[PDB]
């Protein structure tokens, strides 16, 4: 049906250990957004230069 | 102090029903109900109505279209119009002073509409979804078949505007319409969370006609008609109906209890996977009375069968006194819960403020149907078994059976 | 001293637009209002408009133009769309006032 | 489409700029001042890249 | 006005040595209705657990063993009473609506069923293929499957992701054990609300209750009820496409705050500002309202809702709408935009507007009597106690433009949504740019 | 074609030395040029306009 | 915690992102130079004219 | 169009061949070389333009 279905195991696969249940993805991520960014932000400075 | 303060009515030197109740909510609601509907429509005009109804939100001579809407939405308004073959009803909602101005625009809604023939000319298309999505729900197929099968003139016609007429409805045909349904002596300002000499100072303003019946819709001569509509939907819906009982007429709330005597009856006498009831419509002068059965295909045949020789054993003498009771009771229910939502409420305090001009107390509303019983339903329920019969079904049909086969 | 009135007589001779036989209106060019305006014209006048302008083209595209006859006289025009555009530009002004 | 003169990417723009274009019916020489724009802005390119070559 | 709040009477809360909570209404009105909401869910299911909240609330009418089927049903019937109710994730209520000549009565009734139900064996084995079909109905209600879909994967992995209904497999298995073992388990007082509105006068009730509730608990344990497991959030998607289908559906959001939270007020305003539409309405001139608007203006799709779908300790604050193979794509944009708008320059004299249109909700949310003992079953069960449309009131009557945009950022700006999809959906772009669709070129 | 002429105009004055018989007229046409744009147009404009009632 | 204090402050809004774009690669210029040259030059000890331009400025 | 990146003639080429662009999700390096070519038409374009000025 539709019931049966689930979003599969991504935990270790891939994401970050800052995310495997019990505990708001929120407030985490809010910091790590920042490092991703943080390098963006970075190339655009490296590339102005 | 208590919250009771007597729903004062006042019929004003037009023939316009005034009729409030200051209940103390929040949340009060002005409502204009009216005789009008599509039992006035001839072979012409058709839809006529169904498309007023939805020319509610066009631009009117105190207000723009524009203005209305959003006049309305500036006060967390909610503008609506429900409408019955003969009678629509014009709500309005919001709340304190907001009432005050949630009204100028309900006021030109029903009186000043200018229907601009491009708004209207660009309105109609409308039509052919508004019902789109009203027939997805199969029951609706079937009653709007029915009323056709069970007569013949007014009344008879669609509630929803035919499809060859969809876009031919003319700017004209609706002025017309309302300058013939939309005066005083067959409108009701009725209203909720208000002072009733506030609600009166108003009808001042829509003291704009006066015209007692302008068109006044013809009798409805009754027919036994049968139509189905061969469509495959793996499950069948049928309706089967006795002309009968009207609003107001004392024979009345016999079939009410006879609604409730059968049910328990008709269902838990046709075992299997399905659903059937007891059919009632009370229109003006005439009215309906039988039973739906939505069933599975090739289960059509018996479901309607024994739904049916239910309703006939039903005359036959299979009532105690008991089932009585219950049933009068049950409406009781029905009755007075079916008035606890302000709008299925103020839809009460409005018909009969229409129709009559007065106010069935609960007390009294209840020694009238406490006053029948054994008395009459057997009897109701023979009414339908001799009288003529005319069907309405949806569905595969193929294992369906005609009236002509009982 | 000097009739708007009978100025206004000049400038729309001194116009000339009626040489093309096309009626003040026919002309006005065609902005968002005039559209709507437009296309809430009763197709009687539309049709009218229409040929009255292609009759016009054509003319223009002949470099000729309508016999003395056939101008249309001043007093004789027929502003049929200043009333529709009217409402709209109001219709406008008091949404875009609403919008504030 | 056995059109083909509206089926080829490039062929179509011609057939869509030169041919099928629609134009006002009514259009006098002060039309035809820009076409001529394109003639010199050619003559001219023709010409100079020509004059280029020395 | 103001008044009219005010003279509102005030609703009656006290709890029993037992632990339920005993709430409730007065007015003149003949008619009530009276319910036991249980702090039950699906949430509260787990891996071989799921289902049954369910496949209870499917036996919790079919009798009791005091009482079987034939009876209880001809007992209710024969006494006009509506005895309806559901189970959501976090929430679960069994209501009557008598006519408060039954208070005593309907009470029993209540108590009879939340702690003795038949669970009759044979009962159940029909019950059971009964929910599979009525599931395999569930499913072709894309309007549905897209939340839940939603919550698949908005809360992937843990208790909420799980759908009230439960897989089919475990609905094929269920025990007649594991269903005492759910009932036994969650069904008590202290988690659970006797409510009512209408006629009643509280003491009555409570006498009842506290007579047909004979409940004693001895453990400390007994006396207190477990807070659950955080659901990790995950900004993600989940895409059951198919062309097959009249349309796609889509539905997008961001973690929720929670009840308790004070700013799901503003928020509420938030959602009232941007609205819904749905083809039938009338107005390509609505209010505000743009998404609605230019829904119109550019036929964007067949009908789009805003939702603050909240729970205990978490939300999904989104939206959904409805649209053709063909507009997915600058409806999300419009769509999406305006969350951007929203939370970035809102005005005044919109929230003006919002506000009122909420404090019209905020009224109609309670017309009638069953819909006020709902709030009453909720209020206390998920806030603590009851919040008077006094106070909803000055809540959001407080509420400046300032202040949503101060929150809506606060939950939206920049923040890993969640997108569900399905339907003919080709023209859904990817991920990263509905992503990018969080933060506005400012 | 008062421009198209007050073109022409500072034409030729551009192709005359700078002597009293001709800057003045410069500066002049070199006047009329801008006002004739900036300011008559768009006033013989609206009022041709209202010499038909808009 | 930095990079927690960094996005909500700095890129978070994109009005501010830009903005620390910049006044960073000013501070990036200024400091990748200094260090690049002085690299440079310290391998290249004693070859360079800045290094020579002293035996008729000495060193 | 509330779009703009779709309903502006010439911004929409871009929001066409830049953004919206429909390309093969699995594509490996040997898919940017033309992309680069282009990066070279330009540096050569540009170095060669700026050559050329001398
Ligand atoms: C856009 C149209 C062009 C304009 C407006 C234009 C105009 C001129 C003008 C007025 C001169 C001076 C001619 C003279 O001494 O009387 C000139 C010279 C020249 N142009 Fe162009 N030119 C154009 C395009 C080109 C092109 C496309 C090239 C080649 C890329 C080119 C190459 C030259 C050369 C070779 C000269 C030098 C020899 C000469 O003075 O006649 N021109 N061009
Ligand atoms: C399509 C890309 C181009 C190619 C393939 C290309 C290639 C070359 C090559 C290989 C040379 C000889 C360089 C050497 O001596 O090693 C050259 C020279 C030159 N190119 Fe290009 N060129 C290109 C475009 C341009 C452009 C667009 C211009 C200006 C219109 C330009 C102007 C020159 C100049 C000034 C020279 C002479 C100075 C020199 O030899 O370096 N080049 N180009
Ligand atoms: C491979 C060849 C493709 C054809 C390109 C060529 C194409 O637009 O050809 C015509 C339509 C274009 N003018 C007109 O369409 C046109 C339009 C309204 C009226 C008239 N006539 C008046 O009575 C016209 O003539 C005219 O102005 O040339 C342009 C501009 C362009 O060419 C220019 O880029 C060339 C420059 C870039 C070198
Ligand atoms: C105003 C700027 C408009 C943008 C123009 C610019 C535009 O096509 O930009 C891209 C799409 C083009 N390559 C691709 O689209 C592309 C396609 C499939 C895969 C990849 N990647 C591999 O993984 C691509 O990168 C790339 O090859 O440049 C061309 C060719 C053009 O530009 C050239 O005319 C410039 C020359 C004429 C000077």
């Amino acid at each position: 049906s539709h019931t049966d279905i689930k979003v599969p195991n991504f935990s270790d696969y891939r994401r970050p250990p800052d995310d495997y249940s019990t505990k708001s993805s929120r407030e985490s991520d809010p910091s790590r957004k920042g490092f991703s960014y943080l390098v963006t932000a970075v190339t655009t400075l490296g590339v102005a230069y | 102090p208590p919250h009771p303060q007597d729903l004062e009515i006042t019929k004003l030197p037009n023939g316009l029903v005034i009729a409030s109740l200051e209940n103390y909510s929040p949340g009060s609601t002005i409502g204009v109900f009216i005789k009008a509907g599509s039992r006035y429509e001839n072979s012409s005009n058709l839809g006529t109505s169904h498309l007023l109804r939805l020319a509610s939100s066009l631009t009117t001579k105190g207000a723009s279209s524009f203005k209305i809407t959003r006049g309305i939405e500036a006060v967390g308004g909610k503008l609506s119009v429900e409408s019955t073959r003969e009678n629509m009803a014009y709500t309005v909602e919001c709340l304190r002073d907001d009432v005050e101005i949630l009204m100028e625009f309900l006021l030109n809604v029903t009186t000043a509409p200018e229907f601009r023939p491009w708004e209207v000319a660009d309105l109609q298309p409308q039509l052919k979804i508004d019902k789109a999505v009203a027939f997805q729900n199969p029951q609706t197929h079937v009653i709007e078949n029915l009323h056709a099968a069970a007569y013949r003139n007014a009344l008879a016609d669609s509630l929803y505007c035919p499809d060859y007429r969809i876009g031919k409805v003319t700017s004209v045909e609706l002025h017309d319409f309302v300058q013939n349904h939309f005066t005083s002596a067959r409108m009701a300002l009725v209203g909720l969370g208000v002072s009733h000499p506030v609600l009166k100072n108003v009808a001042e303003q829509l003291l704009n006609i006066r015209g007692g019946l302008g068109l006044s819709g013809a009798k409805a001569k009754y027919r036994g008609g049968e139509i189905r509509e061969q469509n495959g939907d793996s499950l069948v819906h049928a309706a089967i109906v006795a002309e009968s009982a009207a609003i107001g007429g004392a024979e009345a709330n016999a079939f009410s209890v006879l609604q409730h005597v059968l049910g328990a009856n008709p269902h838990v006498k046709r075992g299997n996977p399905f659903d059937v009831s007891a059919f009632n419509a009370s229109y003006s002068d005439s009215g309906l009375f039988g039973f739906y059965t939505i069933s599975q295909a090739a289960y059509a045949g018996q479901v309607i069968k024994a739904a049916y020789n239910q309703v006939k054993t039903i005359a036959q003498g299979n009532v105690s006194n008991e089932n009585v009771q219950a049933a009068k009771n049950k409406l009781k229910a029905k009755y007075l819960m079916s008035v606890e939502s302000s709008e299925g409420f103020l839809e009460e305090v409005g018909s009969q403020a229409l129709a009559a001009g007065s106010y069935n107390p609960p007390s009294t509303v209840l020694q009238q149907i406490d006053a029948v019983a054994d008395a009459d339903v057997i009897k109701a329920a023979k009414k339908f078994v001799s009288r003529q019969k005319s069907m309405a079904a949806s569905g595969n049909l193929g294992h369906t059976p005609f009236v002509d086969e009982l | 001293s000097r009739w708007l009135e009978g100025i206004r007589k000049w400038y729309y001779n001194a116009a000339g637009f009626n040489k093309y036989g096309l009626m003040r209106d026919d002309t006005i060019y065609e902005n968002d209002d005039v559209k709507e305006a437009i296309r809430r014209l009763p197709e009687n006048l539309y049709d009218d408009r229409m040929f009255r302008i292609k009759r016009a083209l054509d003319l223009n595209m002949r470099q000729q133009i309508l016999p003395k006859e056939q101008w249309t006289k001043y007093e004789e025009d027929v502003p049929y769309l200043e009333p529709y555009l009217k409402e709209v530009i109001r219709e406008r002004k008091e949404r875009e006032e609403w919008d504030k | 489409a056995p059109n083909i003169r509206k089926s080829h990417p490039l062929l179509k723009m011609i057939n869509n700029s030169l041919i099928d274009l629609p134009a006002p019916s009514n259009i006098s020489a002060w039309w035809n001042f820009g076409s001529l724009l394109a003639v010199c802005l050619m003559t001219q390119i023709l010409t100079g890249l020509l004059l280029a070559m020395h | 006005y103001a008044q009219a709040l005010q003279s509102v009477p005030e609703t009656q809360v006290s709890q029993l040595d037992n632990g339920v909570r005993v709430a409730s209404e007065q007015s003149s009105q003949p008619t009530c209705t009276v319910g036991v909401w249980i702090d039950a869910g699906s949430r509260y299911e787990s891996e071989k657990n799921n289902g049954a909240g369910y496949f209870l609330e499917h036996l919790a009418f079919k009798g009791t063993k005091n009482r079987p089927q034939n009876a209880l049903e001809k007992e209710v019937e024969s006494m006009g009473a509506h005895l309806n109710a559901y189970s959501s994730r976090e929430h679960t209520a069994y209501y009557i609506k008598a006519l408060s000549k039954d208070v005593p009565k309907a009470v029993e009734l209540l108590a009879d069923i939340v702690q003795n139900c038949s669970l009759e064996d044979s009962q159940i084995e029909k019950e059971r293929d009964v929910i599979v079909r009525e599931l395999q109905e569930n499913d072709t209600s894309m309007r549905e499957v897209v939340f839940n879909y939603l919550h698949a994967t908005a809360f992937q992995g843990t208790g909420l992701a799980q759908s009230v209904e439960g897989p089919s497999e475990n609905i094929r298995k269920l025990s007649r054990a594991d269903l005492t073992e759910y009932l036994s388990t969650h069904y008590t007082a202290p988690r659970m609300v006797l409510a009512a509105a209408g006629g009643v006068e509280h003491q009555q009730l409570l006498e009842l209750a506290q007579k047909h509730f004979g409940g004693v608990p001895f453990t400390y344990d007994d006396d207190a009820v477990p807070t659950l497991s955080k659901c990790r959030f995950t900004g993600s998607q989940i895409r059951h496409r198919e062309d097959g289908l009249p349309l796609a559906h889509v539905a997008i959001a961001v973690e929720g705050p929670g009840w308790a939270h004070p700013d799901l007020v503003a928020l509420q305003v938030a959602n009232a500002i941007i609205g819904h539409y749905d083809r039938t309405y009338g107005g390509g001139l609505h209010s505000s309202s743009p998404l609605a608007s230019i829904a119109v203006t550019n036929k964007l799709c067949q009908s789009f809702q805003t939702f603050s779908i909240c729970y205990s300790e978490t939300g999904l604050f989104g939206f959904y709408f409805v649209c053709d193979r063909m507009s997915i794509d600058d409806m999300m944009f419009v769509l999406q935009g305006q969350w951007m708008r929203l939370c970035t320059s809102i005005s005044e004299s919109e929230v003006l507007r919002g506000k009122n249109f909420l404090r019209n909700a905020l009224v109609s949310h309670l017309d009638g009597t069953t819909p006020v003992c709902e709030d009453i079953g909720r209020e206390l069960l998920t806030y603590g106690r009851r919040i008077p449309l006094e106070e909803w009131e000055e809540r959001l009557a407080e509420v400046d433009a300032r202040m949503v945009r101060e929150v809506c950022s606060k939950y939206i700006y920049d923040q890993c949504p969640a997108v569900a999809g399905p339907g003919p959906i080709e023209q859904l772009p990817d991920y990263n740019r509905i992503r990018s669709g969080m933060f506005w070129l400012r | 074609w008062l421009l198209v002429a007050n073109l022409l105009i500072l034409t030729w004055i551009g192709s005359q030395p700078v002597e009293h018989p001709f800057i003045i007229i410069g500066q002049m046409a070199s006047l009329s040029y801008f006002t004739i744009l900036l300011i008559l147009f768009p006033t013989i404009g609206t009022l041709e306009n209202k010499m038909l009632n808009y | 915690t930095l990079t927690a204090r960094l996005y909500s402050l700095l890129f978070r809004r994109t009005s501010t992102f830009a903005l620390t774009i910049v006044v960073g690669a000013l501070l990036f210029e200024r400091a990748f130079d200094q260090g690049a040259d002085a690299i440079y030059e310290h391998i290249n000890e004693g070859k360079l004219w800045k290094h020579i331009k002293h035996k008729y400025e000495n060193k």
